[PDB]
């Protein structure tokens, strides 16, 4: 499974 | 003073996913709530600000996942069996000790991926069974963290309309802006 492990790196990108 | 607090989370799922199959072409009731005696509801008030910040949340959050990696569901097979282990894997992999901020807008627009290939995969039994799965994840897990300090108007003050591009220039203050005079 990929998802989520990258899912959060653009968390960091658009966090707040 | 409560009154949809709590029938309030299962709305938002509900309207997350009716936009997101309205938005390629297919209906959303076709397959999911089919079953008639609705509650109707007094109008809604907590989806203004909250949907709204779930609608540019949801469609800039998605441009940055394939615009960095690739898509969801194209990465995923969809299948009414082995479908909820798959969103089962995402949601451990964004909770990385509690409940932070962001993880919750991506899994909003993820579960709506899935929902879309589903219905063009002939899966529409499928799509309920995320349906479920969604208004259960935010009364379940998301509800104790919510709750706790307004998560829908805090989920909305960092995710406002074009928060994610405020944040870069609302900014202003501590970024850098230079107009001190």
């Amino acid at each position: 499974g990929q998802v989520g492990r990258q899912l959060a790196i653009i968390g960091d990108d658009i966090n707040r | 003073m409560s009154m949809a607090m709590s029938q309030s989370n299962r709305e938002l799922v509900v309207d997350f996913l009716s936009y997101k199959l309205s938005q390629k072409g297919y209906s959303w009731s076709q397959f999911s709530d089919v079953e008639e005696n609705r509650t109707e509801a007094p109008e809604g008030t907590e989806s203004e600000a909250v949907k709204q910040a779930l609608r540019e949340a949801g469609d800039e959050f998605e441009l940055r996942y394939r615009r960095a990696f690739s898509d969801l569901t194209s990465q995923l097979h969809i299948t009414p069996g082995t479908a909820y282990q798959s969103f089962e894997q995402v949601v451990n992999e964004l909770f990385r000790d509690g409940v932070n901020w962001g993880r919750i807008v991506a899994f909003f627009s993820f579960g709506g991926a899935l929902c879309v290939e589903s219905v063009d995969k002939e899966m529409q039994v499928l799509v309920s069974r995320i349906a479920a799965w969604m208004a259960t994840y935010l009364n379940d897990h998301l509800e104790p963290w919510i709750q706790e300090n307004g998560g829908w108007d805090t989920f909305v003050e960092l995710y406002g309309n074009n928060a994610a591009a405020e944040s870069r220039k609302g900014q202003e203050r501590l970024e850098h802006h230079h107009h001190h005079h």
